[PDB]
RNA sequence: AGGGGAUCGAAGAUGAUCAGAUACCGUCGUAGUCUUAACCAUAAACUAUGCCGACUAGGGAUCGGGUGGUGUUUUUUUAAUGACCCACUCGGCACCUUACGAGAAAUCAAAGUCUUUGGGUUCUGGGGGGAGUAUGGUCGCAAGGCUGAAACUUAAAGGAAUUG
RNA sequence: GGUCGGAUUUCCAACGGGGCCUUUCCUUCUGGCUAACCUUGAGUCCUUGUGGCUCUUGGCGAACCAGGACUUUUACUUUGAAAAAAUUAGAGUGUUCAAAGCAGGCGUAUUGCUCGAAUAUAUUAGCAUGGAAUAAUAGAAUAGGACG
RNA sequence: AGGAUAGUGGCCUACCAUGGUUUCAACGGGUAACGGGGAAUAAGGGUUCGAUUCCGGAGAGGGAGCCUGAGAAACGGCUACC
């Protein structure tokens, strides 16, 4: 220590700081291209979404809401961004 | 304003030595005394023509503006044609060399060409004194806008 | 909560300086806390300093020379004639012949030196030598 | 923080930096508009409106994809409410835990919490004033605050 | 910090605390009430005349043994009695029953001085003549 | 004031001890201890350390939440899960080393960023006693609480540490 | 540099200023002293570095006088006018010295000449006055908005 | 609005309205308080004093009233009461 790169940092070190004490805040959630096996709809899920967002074909359930990530179901595929 | 008995006292409410001549009829018909208060101010058209009487009025009354001139916000309007202004100031303190807040109420004169409500900022010139203790005159509103209109419920 | 940011931006630096960092991170980093580090840049007690631009109130990072020995704001940023000027400067600084208040003047914020230049006086904001 | 508590938790939402986001939403921001307006004659208030939208689409800021804010898009749709969201729902708590509290005469924790949640009450009330949200001399008189809440 | 205001603004916050905590001085609690006009024998005056009432023997404090020879007198001006003690080998022979003496303070502002409890005041002079020039022969004791 | 009232136990009784013991000890035992409806508002109510904010040091733990895994584990002997391991992270009760710093010192990660003295703000103190007394006010059914002097008196009282 | 480390300078160093341009307010007429002249029908000789260019026809005049198509409001800071004398600081003056005082000094004394009796400060508030960093305040959200 | 005054003014009167001040400390109490120029001390900031040579105010044993006069509610003027 003593002497740092305060404006160049690691990217490891920023991926392990908390996301509002990096050099510029941020996000660290993401989007979700989802897709079921019921139709061949794709629907835009947030990665924690605290919601039960549903399918217009399958339209009961995609997702359960948790503490941080949504758990999304077993019968789904999913891509980021 | 021009309703509500301008000759709502026992005597007759009219400007001194101003006659009306009853034989001669001009378009008019009536006459009707004004002069500027001078320092910049400007009579308002509310002075110029009106009906009211008012010989305490800085426009068309017989006090006249010399002095200090004074401006402040208008706390009280509960007493008629005089209002109270809040005259805010900071006072130093030369030991800690710091202030406090401070604040007189200056008893003030309002003529009927003017129409100020609570929290209106006025400026005031002195004059003779009028009574136990007004001794200023409000010589022009600097109220824009007054906090009020726009406060209402929303549709 | 905060109420100078330019009080927690000088303490900073002055924390970064005698603890022997070379570099110091300030936030939230206002304009008047620019002004403050350009002066003392000018005078040399400090190095380059970077601007960083988030979206909200900004940082900085200032470069330490080890040149400084302190700086710190005086609050409440009390008004001071022409003549209350050497007072202050007696009462702050080490020496008559190093060392500077900073004023926020009219004519901008300066250091006392440029302020008796220029014949104008302000409010009295920190100090650095 | 927590101005009626010792708690000291962050605990925010840092927005992105890129004003404008996010280079894959593709809905025209006037869909984005009456969808908002839907929800909102649905009967939503804006923040779980911005919370649904951000979960069933890829609206991730309304403010960004649409140039303005959830309550002035509403406000200028005509679906404003009487009362403000935040002023609402402590009017809403605090009429549940005097529920509470009519029957329950012992739990002096319950009166305690109860006042704390009436000085918040008054707190933005008073800010809402002041800013003209709300009338002047509107007031919360635990009176008829069951009937502001219904 | 520091627990007192600093604003700009805060001059009469800090000016009445300063009054306020004045009080726990003694000077300036002594000036404000008036002790001296009000609670004291004399009326803040440096002298004092008095008749003596009687003629007492007061024991010396520890760790000293002795009698101290002082004289209980009552004011004129004011008819309060006081205790003031005679300074000098003899000079209680020269202070007698009834006669008239000058009182001053020993120099404590109050505040008993040394190994005399409760004694303030000390004589200077007895029937218009000085103490000292009746102990060192210089003048004579008046009969009257 | 009503109910309850096992236990323990201001008062009290009583046996010891003792010079005396209306103390300690032993055996009983009213009020209390419990509860309801009302009062009271005081504690060494203590971390004897106001509250809000920023920065400064080197570690190992632990609670709550969350994130991730050339991780394991009872189920399918290769499934979410739950439970452990590792790496982080935010918040918390705290600990260990040392103070670079502070302090009269004991000590303190704040009691640091203080004669290089200014982030914001509330409350309190001004030698020891008299005295939290007197009086006035105010609250209480009372006990008492809150507010709160003066006369006078006195050279120390007091803190931390050293040696005996 | 005939001027024995002794009195320098538009080739300038760093300053303290003002003005103009760069998307840059000075809202706007009233009558003329012909904008720090963006017009050379004429024309002024100092015999070859570069600031001492005459009668300038008008010609788009903010460096100027109160009538209102005239004013967001302050804190703060600069400068200035005044703020009795005495007292205070302080200049001069051999009261024999001094505290003082405001006197005195110089001629050939032939009938006289002359220095003075300075200066500074005296706060807050008020009054003008340059500045617009710092701190507050106001504006156009159901446009009842601005410009002609 | 009038009266009175040298004159403005609740200065007073008639009628009307219900106003005016205040924790930014009103109102009340105390002052061994006349205010100031100034004085003592004083690194800076301050603390304390100012009955008393100059300025302003007030009073003439205590109150009140008044005459004469440009000017007095005078007291080395008057009148009454104490
Ligand atoms: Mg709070
Ligand atoms: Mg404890
Ligand atoms: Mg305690
Ligand atoms: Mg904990
Ligand atoms: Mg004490
Ligand atoms: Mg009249
Ligand atoms: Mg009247
Ligand atoms: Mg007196
Ligand atoms: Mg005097
Ligand atoms: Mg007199
Ligand atoms: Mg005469
Ligand atoms: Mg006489
Ligand atoms: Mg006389």
């Amino acid at each position: 220590v003593l002497v740092q790169d305060l404006l160049h940092p690691t990217a490891a070190s920023e991926a392990r700081k908390h996301k509002l004490k990096t050099l510029v805040q941020g996000p660290r959630s993401y989007f979700l291209d989802v897709k079921c096996p019921g139709c061949l709809n794709i629907t835009t899920v947030f990665s924690h979404a605290q919601t039960a967002v549903t399918c217009e074909s399958c339209s009961t359930i995609l997702c359960t809401p948790t503490g941080g990530k949504a758990k999304l179901s077993e019968g789904t595929s999913f891509r980021r961004k | 304003s021009t309703e509500l008995t301008v000759q709502s006292e026992r005597a007759f409410q009219k400007q001194p030595h101003i006659f009306n001549n009853p034989k001669v009829k001009t378009s008019k018909r009536t006459k009707r005394w004004y002069k500027n208060a001078g320092l910049g101010f400007k009579t308002p058209k509310t002075a110029i023509e009106g009906s009211y009487i008012d010989k305490k009025c800085p426009f068309t009354g017989l006090v006249s503006i010399r002095g200090k001139i004074l401006t402040g916000t208008v706390v009280s309007t509960k007493m008629h044609r005089t209002i109270v202004i809040r005259r805010a100031y900071l006072h130093y303190i030369p030991k800690y060399n710091r202030y406090e807040k401070r604040h007189k109420n200056v008893p003030v004169h309002v003529s009927p060409a003017f129409r100020v409500q609570v929290g209106d900022i006025v400026t005031v010139g002195q004059c003779r004194p009028i009574s136990k203790t007004v001794r200023f005159n409000v010589v022009k509103v600097s109220a824009a806008a007054g906090k009020a209109n726009k406060q209402f419920a929303k549709f | 909560t905060r109420s100078s940011v330019l009080a927690d931006a000088l303490n900073a630096i002055n924390n970064a300086e005698k603890t022997g960092k070379r570099q110091v991170l300030i936030r939230p980093s206002s304009k008047v806390i620019i002004k403050f580090l350009q002066v003392m840049q000018k005078h040399g007690y400090i190095g380059e300093f970077e601007y960083i631009d988030d979206h909200r109130s900004g940082k900085i990072v200032v470069q330490l020379n080890g040149r400084l020995n302190k700086c710190g704001v005086i609050s409440p940023r009390f008004n001071v004639k022409i003549g209350d000027i050497e007072k202050w400067t007696a009462n702050l600084l080490p020496a008559r012949q190093f060392g500077y208040v900073i004023l926020t003047t009219s004519a901008g914020i300066m250091d006392h030196e440029e302020a008796r230049r220029k014949h104008v006086s302000g409010k009295i904001l920190g100090f650095v030598y | 923080g927590r101005m009626h508590s010792a708690g000291k938790g962050i605990s925010s939402s840092a927005i992105p930096y890129s004003r404008n986001a996010p280079a894959w939403f593709k809905l025209s921001s006037e869909s984005v508009i009456e969808q908002i307006v839907k929800y909102a004659r649905k009967g939503l208030t804006p923040s779980q409106i911005g919370v649904l939208l951000r979960d069933a689409h890829g609206v991730t800021q309304a403010r960004v994809i649409t140039g303005n804010k959830i309550m002035r898009i509403l406000k200028s749709n005509g679906l404003a409410p009487e009362i403000p969201e935040d002023l609402y729902y402590l009017i809403k708590k605090a009429v549940s835990v005097r529920k509470h509290l009519e029957r329950n005469r012992k739990d002096k924790d319950a009166k305690f919490r109860l006042i704390l949640i009436e000085s918040r009450i008054h707190r933005l009330a008073r800010y809402y004033r002041t800013v003209a949200v709300l009338p002047p001399n509107w007031k919360y008189e635990s009176a008829t605050a069951s009937a502001l809440v219904n | 910090g520091k627990g007192k205001p600093r604003g700009l603004n805060s001059a009469r916050k800090l000016r009445v605390h300063r009054r306020n905590n004045r009080w726990a001085e003694n000077n300036y609690k002594k000036r404000l009430l008036g002790t001296a006009f009000k609670s004291s024998p004399f009326g803040g005056s440096s002298h004092a005349k008095g008749i003596v009432l009687e003629k007492l023997g007061i024991e010396s404090k520890q760790p000293n043994s002795a009698i101290r020879k002082c004289v209980r007198v009552q004011l004129i001006k004011n008819g309060k009695k006081v205790t003031a003690f005679v300074p000098n080998d003899g000079c209680l022979n020269f202070v007698d029953e009834n006669d008239e003496v000058l009182l001053a303070g020993f120099g404590r502002k109050g505040k008993a001085k040394g190994d005399i409890p409760g004694v303030r005041f000390k004589v200077v002079k007895v029937s218009g003549v000085s103490l000292l020039a009746l102990w060192k022969e210089k003048k004579e004791k008046p009969r009257s």
